[PDB]
C-alpha cells in the first residue's frame, strides 16, 4: 500500500507529481514478498474469550 | 442446534450495568489450549433501543483493555446478533436465564459452534445457580472438560483512550 507514489514523476518546478514513470503493478511473475512489521491488529472473540 | 428459550419478557433495563464473568462452557480450544492466563473480564452494558451496548473489560498483559460492541438485537427480545466485523461471521446471542439482579447464563453461538458464559453481579455464585449452569452444559451437549472458570479478582475498569477497540 502506497507503492504507486513511488511510481509517479516529480515537476521541479512545481513540487507536483505528474504521470505515472514506472509501472506500479508489473511484477514480472515474480512472487517476491515484504515482511509487514506492523501487521498485529488486536480482534476479539465472543465465542471464545 | 436450536435457539434455546430467553428470559421469560427480557427486560434489557434491568439486565443492564455491570456484569462480571465467571465461567465459560465452551469447545473452543483456545480455553483449553493455553487455557491459563484465563484473565478477569467484566461488562458494562447498556439498552440503545431494542439492541445494547457492551463494554467488556479485560487486562491484556496488564493494560488494561476496554472492547465496546453493539448487541443488535434479532428483532425478537432477547435475541442479538454480533456483526462479522472482521468478516468474523455474525453470532447469535440469547439471554437464556437471568436473576437480573443476581446471574445470567447467556448463550452464544457461531457456526454451531457454540458457548455458554455465567455472570454474575457478585463475586459469589450460588451453587445451585452453578450446577443449573453444569447441566445447560450437559444440555449443549458440552464436557465437564469443556467448563473453564476465571479468578475472583483483578477485574479492570476504565480502559485508556488508546486501549479501546471500539470495534461496534
Amino acid at each position: 500500500p502506497g507503492s504507486q507514489k513511488a511510481a509517479l514523476g516529480y515537476n521541479i518546478l512545481t513540487q507536483e507529481d505528474a504521470q505515472s514513470v514506472y509501472d506500479a503493478s508489473y511484477y514480472g511473475g515474480q512472487c517476491e514478498t515484504v515482511y509487514n512489521g506492523e501487521w498485529r491488529e488486536l480482534r476479539y472473540d465472543s465465542t471464545c474469550e | 442446534i436450536s435457539t434455546i428459550q430467553p428470559k421469560a419478557n427480557f427486560d434489557a433495563q434491568q439486565f443492564a450495568g455491570t456484569w462480571l464473568l465467571v465461567a465459560v462452557g465452551s469447545a473452543c480450544r483456545f480455553l483449553q489450549e493455553q487455557g491459563h492466563r484465563a484473565e478477569a473480564t467484566t461488562l458494562h452494558v447498556a439498552p440503545q433501543g431494542t439492541a445494547m451496548a457492551v463494554s467488556t473489560f479485560r487486562k491484556l498483559d496488564g493494560i488494561c483493555w476496554q472492547v465496546r460492541q453493539l448487541y443488535g438485537d434479532t428483532g425478537v427480545l432477547g435475541r442479538f446478533l454480533l456483526q462479522a466485523r472482521d468478516a468474523r461471521g455474525a453470532v447469535h446471542v440469547v439471554v437464556a436465564e437471568t436473576d437480573y439482579q443476581s446471574f445470567a447464563v447467556l448463550y452464544l453461538e457461531r457456526a454451531g459452534q457454540l458457548s455458554v458464559k455465567l455472570y454474575a453481579r457478585s463475586l459469589p455464585v450460588s451453587d445451585s445457580v452453578l450446577s443449573g449452569f453444569e447441566q445447560r452444559v450437559q444440555e449443549a451437549h458440552l464436557t465437564e472438560d469443556q467448563i473453564f472458570y476465571f479468578p475472583k479478582y483483578g477485574f479492570c475498569e476504565a480502559a485508556d483512550q488508546f486501549h479501546v477497540l471500539d470495534e461496534v
